[PDB]
Formats: C-alpha cells, structure tokens, sequence
C-alpha cells in the first residue's frame, strides 16, 4: 500500500533514498506509468522491477583491523593490543543509524616510566635519607606488575631569585643556610638529576648525593618542574610505550600562575623545554609558573599521570587541584616520605582501574551514544567509562552511530580511543547517500523534453541551469 | 665617643647683628648633627636637624651649614627672644654626645659694680656663726674677681659665690660673695676686707670695715 | 560602543623598557590633560634597568614623550652606629603609576633596603619605593613606609611577625579624592600583604633627601594576622577605594588578594582603620581572584558598583573539560546599610589563555545614555591571540553581558594589549571620555578617543 | 600637637630608687624612639639612653649602664627612666627627646623633671638683717637665708611693696643645706627714715619669718 516512499513523491533515485531508509529505487524501463519506482523493495518486486535495476543500500559495519587483545605486554617493540577492533568501516544511508563494539583490556605487564620530582628545600631534608634506597625498593615491588620498569629522578625548590632567595651578604649565595650553623646547596629552581632508566641503583647512588637548599618563602616552584619533566621528554626519557607517572612529592604550598610578579616576573609561560646541557631549567628567572590550564594541555599530550604524594597538612589543596587537572592521582606522605613506596605502587593500580573513552574527530552530523559492560557482563545504557577495574580485566562498549540528512563529503574517519592508551579504534564512515545509475546518467537526453533535460535511473530531471 | 667642642663658650652681641655659632667633632659625622635652644630657665627647642634642615616652626633667620665634622649654627638679624643657649649634638654614632654650649648675651657699655660690705649680724653670732656678706652690684662685662682679705691676708676657705643671669632691664651683672667663720675664729681678726677686680679699673674696688669699730 | 578604532593615537619608548606597563592620565593646575606613563625597564645611568616615568602631552599624532626626572642614585647613610642603603637595581620604577590633582606618584615595588651593623645585617629585601613629582613646580618627594631599621635576628627571635621587610609598596597604587596615597604591598608581614596609607600634603612636608628613614606622622598602615586563611595571599595585589557604607565622610578601601586561603583568592572592603566591612570569595583556587578591582556605579542608582577580575578562571566545557579562559564578576551595591550578595552578572572569556579580566577600567558615560561603563581586557584575547579590550555598557539593572565593541590589538603578538588600561577622562575636550591602553609588551601606548553615536 | 609631660620634680635620699614618666601627649608613644637626657650645670648635658616603646629595645651609654633602667608601657602611651642606687652626682634635671622626622634625630623635648639627692631633714631657714657701716647718696642693705632645705623660698621687701632696684641671688648648696642672699638699694633718705622689712617664706617646714633692717 500507499506509503512514506511512495507518498512524498519523488523526483529521481537521490530524493527517494532519503525519504526514509526504508524506500527503494527501481530504474528498470518497463514499468507502469501510474507506479511509482519510490516503494519498498518488497513492493517494487511485486510489480516485476527487475532485481538488477533496484538501487537499496543496507547501512552495515564491516571490521577491517581485527588483532586480538594481547595477553601480556611484556616483550614485542610494542605490537601489544589492547583495543580491538582496531579498524573498522562503516556505511550509513542518509538518516539511518548503525551499531558496532569496541573492546578495551588494560593489559598485564605493560612497561612503566616512574620519574620521582622531588621538593628539596630545607623542609625536606629528613626525607632524603629515607628514601636512599627506594630505587631497589620499588623496583623489587614493581617487578610484580611489569618486567620493563625505568625509574628517574629530578629536584626542585623555587625561582633562585629575590624575595624567594636571599640575596645577603654575597655568602649567603652560595650557601643559603650561612646564618646557621650548617651548609646546603645555592638556590636552584629545577634540574634534572637522573634520565629514565632500568638501572634502579642509579637511583639510589644518585639520591645519596642530592642535598637540600633553602628559601625564605614556604610556597616553592614545583609547578615550573612538572612542566619542564613533562615537556623535555627528550632529558627526561619517557617512553613511547609505557605508563608514565611523575611522582611530586612536597609539604609544602605551592606557586601558581601570576606568582610571579613578586619577582618582577611577567613573561606567561610558554610550556616549551628549557632544560639543556646543564640540566637545570634556565628560565626560571625570567618565565612565569605555568597555569592549571597549560599544565593539563601538556600532562595529557605527552600522556603524564601526575601524582601528588603530598604530606596531611596539604592533601586538601592538592586534592582541590587535583580535581582541576582531571587524570591526577593524590597520596597522603609521611612527614619523612617513608611511605612514598607504598603511596606510588596505590597510584599506579588506581591510574589502572580505569576505562574512559574519547571520541576525536567526528563530524558534526555524526551523533553516536554508548552503552558500557563493566564487571560482569552487566549493561549500563548511557554510559562510556568503566571503573573499579583491575589488570588484566576487559571491558566492551556498544556503539550506536546515526547520522543527520546526508553531508557533502561523502567519506570520513574519526577516532575511538581510551583515555591514555596507545591504541585506538579508527572509524572509515561512508556515506551511500547516490544511487549507482547516477554514474551513468545522459546529460541532454533526446527522450527529455527536447534535450532540455538529462536521463538517468530511469526518469528525466531538469538539466544544469534550469 | 665622639667629642663635641662647641665654641664659643659665649658671646656679647646686639640686636640685628649676624652671628654663628660652629661645631667641631672629633671625627666625620656625614651632617648628622642637630642643633638646639634652650630660652633660660626653660627646656628645649630643636632648631636644626641633619645639618641644614630647619625643625617645623623654626624662623628662617635660624640657618644650619657645614660637612665633615666642622657645623655652623647662624643667626641672620637677632631678636630679644634669641638671647638664649645653644647646643650641637651628633647621632653619627651611639652614644648620642652633646657640645659643651653656647650662650648669647647681650652687648652693653661698661659699668663698674657697686662693693657693699656687711658685717655678721647680732643674731646670727649669738648662734655661733658668723658670715661677711658682700654684694657686687650692676657691672658689665659678666668676668670679675672677689678676694677675701682677713687682716690683709688672703682667705679662700670658706668662701661662697652666687651670680644672677643678665638683669631684664639694664642687662648688667651682679654677684654675692659670702665668707662664713665660727664666731670663736671671727673674733681672733680685727680687719674684714673684699677685693672686686674688673676690667673696669687697673685698681682693685676695695670695702672693708674693722671688728668692734663702727 | 562610539570609540574610534579607525584612527588611534601611538606613544612610544625606548626598546625593552616596558613603556606601558602603568599609565594614568594627569591634568596639570590648568586642567590641560597628559599622559602618565610608567616604564618599569628603562635604563639609567649605569647601563642598567631601573625603571622611568614619561608625561606624554596629549598630540593626536602621539609620538616621543619626555621623561619625568627621578634620582636613580643608590644612597647610603651612616648614622645611629648603623649603615642604611637603597638599591636602586632592578627596582622597576613606573610599575605603577597614578595621578591626583597636579601630583604624579610613580612606584619602585621592587627596590631594595638594607641596613647595616657591624657584622650583622637587616637583609637585602624590596621594601619597594614610590616617588612623588609636582611637575610644574619640581618639587620631589618619596614615600617608603616599609624601611625599618632592624637587624635579622630579632625576627628570628620574634618569630617573623611584623615583618614589612619583602613590602613592595608601590606594587598597587591609588589615591583617594581628599587626597589620601593608598599603597598596596603584597609582601608585607611576610607575604600576607599589608596597605600603607598618607596623605600626599604629609608626604611632602615631612620629606627631605638623604634621611631614607623618617617618620611621616599621618601613616596608617593595616594589621599582621596570626589567620593561616591570609598567609602567602598577597593582599594588596590590586587596590581601589569607593564608597560603600552610605556615610559620605568616610572613604572605603577595596584590597585584592588573589592567593587568598590557599589560592582561592578573595577581596575586601574596609574602612579608613582597615577593619572588614564584607569579603568576597573567589570561586575557583588559581583562578586568580582579586587580579583587578574597579568601582564605578553602573546601574546608575548613585550607589558603588563592584567589579573582581580572576584571569585565571577555567570555564566549565563538554566532557568534562576546563578551559581557562578568565572571568570577571560584577557586584552591585544594595540600598542602605547591607552585604553585598552574589554577583549580579559573570562575565566569561571566550579565547583559550586570554586572561580576560586581566585589566577592569571605568570608562565613565561613554555614550552618554546616563550609565557608566567598563572596558575589560584580555591582553592574549582575540582569535589571534594579539590582545583584546571589550566594552561593556551600563544600564538600569547593571552591565550588559554582550560587549558593545571590541578593540583588537593593533600590535604585533607578544604586546599584551589591554595589560594597563585608563577610561573616564576626556582627553581632546570634545565631550566625550576616552581610553588609553598600554601594550608594554610593544613598549607602546594606544589612545581611543570617543565619538559620537553613531 | 606634640607634647611630652614630664612628671613632677622629686626629691630622694642616697641609695633609693627614683622612677620618672615622660607621657605622650598628642599622638602614640610607639611611633618613635624615646631618649632620655641629662642636665647639670658644670657638665652640662649627657645622653642617657634611648627605647623603642613599639617593641621595648634599650640602648644605653656605657656610663650610666646599671644606674639607669628605661621602659615604656604602650597602653598608658608612657615612657619611664628608672634611676637606682642614687648619690649626689645624680642630682640632676633629666628630660625625654623624640625626633620630629629623622628616625635619629632630637627634636621634640620635655619640660624637664627635677632630681635632688640628699640626706638633709626637712629644715627652717635662718634669717638675718644685713645693715651698712657706719656716706654717699647711694644706700644699700640686705638679707641672708641660711641653712633651710629643701628649695625653694620667696623673698620679698615690705611684703612685695619694695620690689624695684632688687637683686636676690640664686641659692647655693652649703653642706647638704641651702643658702640665699638678697640686697636692695634706695636712696639715703629712704633710710633709716622708712622701716624697712625682709619677708621670708619657707612652705616646706611652712614659716614666713620677717625681720626689720636695722641701724648699727
Ligand atoms: C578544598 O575544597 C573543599 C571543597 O570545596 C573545601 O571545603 C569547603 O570549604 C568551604 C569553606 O571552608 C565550606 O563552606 C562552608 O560550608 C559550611 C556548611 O557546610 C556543611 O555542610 C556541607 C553540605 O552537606 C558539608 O559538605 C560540609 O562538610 C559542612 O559540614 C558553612 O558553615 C560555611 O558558611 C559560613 O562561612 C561562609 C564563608 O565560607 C559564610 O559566607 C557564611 O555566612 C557562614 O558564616 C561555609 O559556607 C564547605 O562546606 C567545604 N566543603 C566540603 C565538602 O568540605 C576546602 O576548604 C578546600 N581546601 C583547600 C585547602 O583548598
Ligand atoms: C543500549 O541499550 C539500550 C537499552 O537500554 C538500547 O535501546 C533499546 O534498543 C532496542 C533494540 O534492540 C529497542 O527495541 C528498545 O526500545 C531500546 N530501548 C530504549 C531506547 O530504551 C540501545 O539500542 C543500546 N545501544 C547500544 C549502542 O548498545
Ligand atoms: C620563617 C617562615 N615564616 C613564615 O612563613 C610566616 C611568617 C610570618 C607569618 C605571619 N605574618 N603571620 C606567616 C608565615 C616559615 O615559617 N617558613 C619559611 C620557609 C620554610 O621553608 C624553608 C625552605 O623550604 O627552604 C617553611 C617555613
Ligand atoms: C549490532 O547489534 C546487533 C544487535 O544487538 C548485534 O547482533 C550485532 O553484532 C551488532 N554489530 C556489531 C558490529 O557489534
Ligand atoms: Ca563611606
Ligand atoms: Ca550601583
Ligand atoms: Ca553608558
Ligand atoms: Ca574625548
Ligand atoms: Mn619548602
Ligand atoms: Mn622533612
Ligand atoms: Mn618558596
């Protein structure tokens, strides 16, 4: 019967696929004046339309990349997978919609980047001696969860300059704690101490010659040295295939952004590397402490999970920071950082209990909707995040996209990826909005109204300019 | 410490005329000096402070000047009220140190004093004691001398001098000079004499009276 | 709304000075109206900065300005067994600048102060400096409430309280009607921030060269807190006075303290004895709250009207995330004696890393409709980043939340167009206020002169 | 205004302990340093020492450590010189100094407040007519006061009717007691002829004693 397809009544094949993707096309000759070709496929086969001459795209999903979720990342250059499918290519009619699955596995021993940033000044000097033998410490409890562990070290205390430093007499340059009776280091803001390497007793030999400094104002410039070790990852040594976790330990306040002025310091930061050959951050004298905002830009481009092991007096404002900088990790530190081992090996099962997707790139006539499995096989509509996980654990998530009317472009790619993973599921769309007879149309048909018109798929449309 | 010497001791001018007073120290103090009034028997008025600089509510004809460890205190046209003390104190170093003064009095003709000699009183030797008083009366300049002669003999023993400030109308001098003995030590002399030396004359002004006589 | 993007007005300094990081405009004994304009990295003598002052006559062409004279001599005194000293070095002269009847104030935040006996010392700490100029007569002057003369130990001994030793007076500035000079200075008490506060006639007359620490007997300066809510929250960043508690014989004080209780950031009115009269909270720690202050009656009842800037502000976005993009909130002043309550209208920025809000400027009637107006900056605002100033209108129930006009940078990138802004003065006498905008970064100065509507 | 007020003039025995205010008046005592300074007329004036009422530091000179001992109380808006084990040296007139504005200076004074030492009791003066000789047309007499304590006295001729052509000496310290002369002058026909008296008033021990100038 009378329907939508054939009801609207339609000019050429193009306007019949977009009545609804329901309609069909028949662009076979004989066919009756008062039928229509616009009608359902099952309709148009009724009335003898010839199998070949119906135009009727299904849209589908086809997967393209189909590796399997690696059982360990251990071993390989990194031809680890942990989404899967990997690629995939999707084929929409014009307001239709189609649903795929995408699997997540936070794998089992994947490699880790541990970078320990550590506050040096005067208030710190009791918990550098307990921590002399850390790099054999964590790397004998971490070789329970990843067999490529690198560990490196980098110190900081604030911006060596007046009113933070003391500037008198000229002694107290080179040693900050002259008027007592004791020496420590002159000021320095960031340097980097120790490359990322799996040589943990490079860690512990490098400590036992680190020793504090000493400023006279209690916030230092911590901000200036997690933006330097996140952005230097030439000096730092993050690895392209491997969790990285800066590790910031202090007890302290905090500069910020427009800090700086005290100083005479207006310059904004610019978030590039400063660090060279020397190894300490050489604008710290004349650039500003970076922003909240600039610092998450460059923690989630060079994929860096913070964490803030701070001491009780301060786990409120770093937990209120932590909450602006989304992906940070907070941990309670003792008052000698004796249990900053334990506090890291908590933030690394805590950065891997979760599962958050991220949708890069897509077309704005593109909607797509998510529901999640996480645990046990239960569905939660609505959903693209998974918690409470542990390594090993996989997750799968549903995918629904549907497209509005149809887009000049007719073929796109956008993304689905985890929140800090490597891998990633590529959607190829395509979008079957054109019939194939199209491609072979008559312009300036004898049959069309004097060649005042063009032929194809059967009927006459007004030629260009008309 | 820092020594002050202010100079002069003292000086007789007149109203109108231009004076200065200097300060001399002991060793640089970079204009870290103050200088200071005292009107007489009154306190103290800051007049300068850090070598030129005028305290609120001073005269402009009060002025400050000098460096190094040599000051000047000027008095551009004086008035009655000028005619007071002076003082120059440094605050280079601690302890704070003082000069020793400098008083300003008025310049007047010369006058000789007027000698009265008075003999012990009746009633006062009936006590036990006995005191010569003479009174040296309305001279100018203030620098004279009293001897004491007992018999013609110079005494010094027992002496006691008193002087007033320079008189509110006349501005001249005056001066007391008491000699107190026992009345048993009185009455072994006959003569009681007191010399009055002043520039006045080349010759001594000389009172006197003899025990008994009259 | 009617200022004139088309033909600006340009002054200039020397390369590197900053030219532009402070201006104010100043009208001589004659009214005839210049521009202050404070250079915080000129050269002095010895090849090194200082910091400068500039009076710009007002020229439509614009051009070189002459400089305002100060002593840029390091001083030593030796006096009381003790040894005093200023340094001059690096101190930034023209920070911040500000103009009251004839009388120029500009401020060193950062000059430093030491003071010394025998073997020990003060420390070399910037108590910051503020010179005062007469332009027409010369006369000179200086204000430096943070000098003290006391050696290290004894804050040791005592704990640090009371410690005005890191001040930077000058850091902020302003000057009340009757003529009353407010400093603020960031780093008094150590880093909590203290106001220091006398009259300019006072400062003056009990200045003369060469003393470095004398007593001016008008000062009043605000309070050390044992509150760990004001410690490192740089109270007295920005500065402004208005009137806010209905009694006209009393000015009151407008103190932001952008670090405020652990970088939340707040601001606070008090009266003349720097008791509290409200608070304002900031809404989000590191956004910066209490950058910029402005009071200006927008809504035209005759009542203060408040404004806060937080540069820093990162606006809420899809999927959770943040954008710092700056914010500024708008506080009108309610009837008679009550608290102000919750911002009547926020105003966010639009481009990533802007810093609107950075500057707040009254613009007085620049339409002339009976509602004052503001002008707002985002010194990296714009869609190229070069810098932005927006324009906001006033009306019966307070500013609109769409800008009447938007002027972009005519610098090049790096300028900070909008870091110093100044409105409320009619520069050309032709009736209607205008707007200069200091681009130190360009070590330039633009005016806006206002036209009528269009 | 600025104003010190000093407080009154004591009077002490050797070996006590005297303790003299200096009140601000005006404006707040912790603005400046307060010094205190002391006067004699032969070695004239000495620095004693100086406090700082905001915070309580002293300094003092090397030579009155131990016998001077200066405070101050904020709350009263009070500065205060102890003086201890007292002698004579110690008799003195001492005075509180602030700066008007150089931190260092000495500019503002007080009125001064008057120390004496001494053991002597409270004593009746003596008064004595002091006629001439058994000449000229000038004629002069006079009167001695001797051996009161304490200062002062007032005297006067004719109970203040003479007063013209007058000259009463400063008192001078005779042993721990005080003695004082007056003369007067008139013509030779004013005396004998016209009774002449000297009026004495001693409030301490409260005598007005008057004796009549005499003839020899
Ligand atoms: C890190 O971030 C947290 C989260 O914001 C901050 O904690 C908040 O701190 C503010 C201010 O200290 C608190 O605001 C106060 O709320 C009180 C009532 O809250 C109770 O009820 C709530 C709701 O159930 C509970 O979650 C909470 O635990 C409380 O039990 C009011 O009493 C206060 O009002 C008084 O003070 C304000 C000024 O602040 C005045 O204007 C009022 O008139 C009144 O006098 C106040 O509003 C808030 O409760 C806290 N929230 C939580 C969850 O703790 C931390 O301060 C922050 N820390 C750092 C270091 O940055
Ligand atoms: C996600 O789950 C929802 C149900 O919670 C699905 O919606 C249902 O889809 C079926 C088709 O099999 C319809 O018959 C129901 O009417 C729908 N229920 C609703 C919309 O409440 C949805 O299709 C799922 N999507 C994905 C991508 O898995
Ligand atoms: C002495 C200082 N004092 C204040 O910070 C201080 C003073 C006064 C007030 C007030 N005005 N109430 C507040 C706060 C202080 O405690 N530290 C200084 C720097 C130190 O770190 C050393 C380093 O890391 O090198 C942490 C602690
Ligand atoms: C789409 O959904 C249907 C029904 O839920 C399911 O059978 C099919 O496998 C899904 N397609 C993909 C590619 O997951
Ligand atoms: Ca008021
Ligand atoms: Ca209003
Ligand atoms: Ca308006
Ligand atoms: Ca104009
Ligand atoms: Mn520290
Ligand atoms: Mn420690
Ligand atoms: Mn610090």
């Amino acid at each position: 019967g009378p329907n939508i397809c054939t009801t609207r009544g339609v000019s050429s094949c193009q306007q019949c696929l977009a009545v609804s993707p329901m309609c069909a096309w028949c662009s076979d000759e004989a066919l009756p004046l008062g039928s229509p070709r616009c009608d359902l496929k099952e309709n148009l086969l009724k009335d003898n339309c010839a199998p070949e001459s119906i135009e009727f795209p299904v849209s589908e999903a086809r997967v393209l990349e189909d590796r399997p979720l690696s059982d360990k990342g251990s071993g390989d250059s990194s031809q680890v997978t942990q989404v899967s499918p990997q690629r995939i290519a999707l084929r929409l009619r014009p307001d239709d919609s189609k649903n795929f699955s995408i699997q997540v596995r936070q794998v089992e021993d994947y490699p880790v980047d541990i970078y320990y940033l550590m506050d040096l000044s005067y208030s710190m000097k009791d918990d550098l001696w307990s921590i002399q033998n850390l790099g054999t410490k964590l790397a004998t409890q971490m070789r329970k969860l990843t067999s490529n562990l690198r560990i490196g070290f980098g110190a900081f205390v604030d911006k060596p300059v007046s009113p933070y430093m003391y500037i008198s007499p000229p002694e107290a340059l080179e040693n900050p704690c002259y008027d007592m009776k004791t020496t420590c280091l002159p000021m320095f803001g960031y340097k980097h101490v120790l490359t990322l390497t799996d040589q943990v007793t490079r860690f512990n030999e490098e400590v036992k010659k680190q020793s504090v400094s000493r400023n006279r104002d209690a916030p230092e410039g911590g901000f200036d040295a997690i933006m330097q070790a996140t952005v230097c990852d030439e000096k730092i040594g993050w690895r392209n295939d491997a969790s990285h976790l800066l590790v910031f330990t202090t007890d302290a306040k905090t500069h910020i952004a427009l800090d700086g002025r005290l100083a005479g310091i207006v310059q904004p930061n610019d978030g590039q590397c400063h660090v060279g050959s020397d190894n300490h951050y050489s604008a710290s004298t004349t650039m500003d402490y970076p922003s909240l905002g600039l610092m998450t830009e460059k923690l989630s481009q060079k994929n860096i999970n913070l964490i803030f092991a701070v001491t009780e007096n301060v786990v409120n404002l770093y937990q209120n920071y932590s909450e602006l900088i989304p992906g940070t990790t907070v941990g309670v530190l003792s008052m000698d950082s004796s249990n900053v081992l334990q506090l890291i090996v908590d933030a690394y099962g805590k950065i891997r209990s979760k599962v958050e997707l991220e949708v890069r790139d897509l077309p704005e006539e593109l909607s797509l909707s998510f529901n999640a499995t996480c645990l046990n096989n239960e569905v939660i509509p609505g959903l693209k995040s998974c918690m409470g996980l542990k390594i090993g654990d996989t997750v799968s998530f549903s995918i629904e996209a549907k497209v509005r009317g149809c887009p000049q472009e007719k073929e796109k790619s956008f993304t689905i990826k985890p929140v800090g993973f490597k891998d990633s599921l590529i959607v190829q769309v395509t979008f079957d909005c054109d019939c194939a007879c199209q491609a072979q149309a008559e312009p300036n048909s004898h049959r069309c109204n004097n060649g005042n018109g063009t032929f194809e798929c059967g009927v006459c449309r007004c030629g260009p300019g008309w | 410490d820092i020594l002050m010497t202010q100079s002069p001791s003292s000086m007789s001018v007149s109203l109108g005329d231009t004076v200065s007073i200097t300060c001399h120290a002991s060793q640089g103090i970079s204009s870290n000096i103050g200088w200071l009034q005292q009107k007489p028997g009154k306190s103290f008025m800051g007049l300068i402070y850090y070598g030129t600089n005028l305290v609120d509510g001073v005269p402009s004809r009060f002025s400050g000047s000098g460096s190094g460890a040599d000051y000047s205190l000027t008095i551009s046209s004086l008035d009655s009220e000028d005619f007071a003390d002076y003082y120059c104190v440094q605050y280079a170093q601690l302890p704070y140190t003082f000069g020793g003064g400098t008083k300003l009095e008025i310049k007047r003709a010369d006058a000789a004093p007027t000698v009265s000699i008075f003999p012990p009183s009746s009633e006062q030797l009936t006590s036990g004691g006995a005191s010569v008083v003479c009174f040296l009366n309305n001279f100018y300049p203030k620098d004279i001398n009293v001897k004491w002669k007992i018999d013609g003999s110079e005494r010094q023993n027992g002496v006691l001098n008193s002087w007033t400030d320079q008189d509110s109308k006349d501005s001249t001098y005056s001066m007391s000079s008491t000699l107190t003995l026992t009345k048993d030590e009185y009455e072994r002399h006959n003569s009681y004499t007191c010399e009055a030396t002043h520039k006045t004359s080349t010759s001594p002004i000389v009172k006197s009276f003899n025990r008994n006589e009259c | 709304l009617n200022l004139d993007p088309v033909q600006l007005t340009f002054y200039a300094g020397p390369n590197g000075s900053q030219f532009g990081f402070s201006l104010d405009f100043h009208k001589d004994s004659h009214g005839r109206v210049a521009i202050v304009v404070g250079a915080p990295r000129t050269l002095g003598p010895s090849q090194e900065e200082t910091g400068g002052v500039f009076l710009c006559p007002w020229r439509a062409e614009g051009g070189q300005c002459p400089s305002l004279l100060f002593d840029l001599r390091d001083e030593t005194r030796n006096v009381g067994s003790q040894t005093l000293q200023t340094f001059k070095a690096r101190q930034g002269l023209g920070a911040s600048v500000v103009s009251w009847s004839d009388v120029i104030v500009a401020c060193a935040p950062w000059q430093h102060w030491n003071v010394l006996e025998k073997t020990e010392e003060a420390e070399k700490t910037p108590v910051g400096s503020c010179f005062l100029a007469q332009p027409e007569s010369g006369r000179r002057a200086e204000y430096s409430p943070c000098r003290g003369n006391t050696l290290s130990r004894i804050y040791v001994e005592n704990d640090f309280s009371w410690d005005k030793r890191y001040c930077e007076a000058g850091f902020s500035s302003v000057v009340t009607q009757a003529g009353e000079l407010v400093l603020g200075a960031p780093g008094g008490y150590y880093f909590l921030g203290l106001l220091a506060q006398a009259p300019v006639a006072d400062i003056f007359s009990s200045y003369r060269p060469g003393i470095l620490l004398w007593h001016v007997s008008s000062q009043s300066l605000s309070f050390d807190s044992s509150n760990p809510e004001y410690f490192d929250g740089y109270w007295g960043y920005s500065v402004a006075v208005g009137e806010f508690d209905g009694d006209l014989n009393t000015t009151e004080y407008v103190v932001g303290a952008p670090t405020w209780s652990w970088t939340l950031g707040a601001v606070e009115i008090l009266d003349s004895y720097y008791q509290r009269l409200h608070r304002l909270r900031g809404e989000q720690m590191a956004s910066y709250f209490g950058h910029s202050v402005a009071v200006t009656d927008v809504n035209g009842d005759g009542r203060h009207d408040l404004l806060v800037g937080a540069p820093l502000y990162m606006e809420s976005r899809a999927d959770r995330k943040l954008a710092e993009v700056g914010r500024v909130y708008l506080f009108l002043q309610p009837r008679g004696p009550h608290a102000l309550g919750a911002p009547s209208l926020l105003l966010t920025g639009t481009q990533l890393y802007g810093r609107f809000g950075s500057a707040i400027a009254p613009l007085g009637d620049l339409d002339r409709d009976g509602y004052n107006d503001i002008a707002v900056a985002a010194p990296y605002g714009g869609p190229s980043g070069r810098g932005q100033v927006l324009v906001f209108l006033g009306q019966s129930e307070g500013l609109r939340s769409r800008p009447s006009q938007v002027l972009d940078s005519p610098f090049p990138t790096g300028s900070a167009f909008g870091f110093s802004l100044r409105g409320a003065v009619d520069i050309d006498d032709n009736g209607y206020p205008d707007l200069i905008v200091g681009a130190y970064g360009a070590n330039q100065v633009a005016v806006y002169r206002a036209q009528p509507v269009v | 205004e600025v104003q010190l007020q000093q407080s009154g003039a004591e009077l002490v025995k050797p070996g006590a302990s005297v303790k003299l205010s200096c009140t601000a008046s005006g404006f707040n005592i912790k603005d400046t340093y307060v010094h205190w300074v002391k006067q004699r007329p032969e070695q004239g004036l000495e620095w004693i020492g100086r406090i700082d009422p905001a915070n309580g530091y002293t300094k003092y000179d090397p030579k009155f450590q131990g016998k001077a001992t200066i405070t101050a109380d904020t709350s009263s808006n009070t500065a205060y010189l102890q003086l201890s084990s007292l002698t004579s040296e110690d008799t003195a007139v001492y005075y509180c100094v602030r700066p008007l504005y150089d931190y260092y200076a000495m500019d503002y004074w007080g009125q001064g407040t008057s120390v004496t030492v001494s053991s002597a009791k409270t004593t009746a003066p003596s008064v004595y007519p002091l006629a001439p000789v058994c000449t000229g047309s000038s004629v002069t007499l006079g009167c001695l006061v001797k051996g009161y304590f304490p200062e002062p006295v007032t005297l006067t001729w004719n109970s203040g009717s003479l007063s013209s052509g007058v000259h009463t000496f400063p008192a001078v310290l005779q042993s721990d007691l005080y003695t004082l002369s007056s003369s007067v002058t008139v013509t030779s026909s004013t005396w004998p002829s016209q009774s002449i008296t000297c009026n004495v008033a001693h409030p301490a021990s409260s005598t007005k004693v008057d004796k009549k100038i005499e003839p020899r």
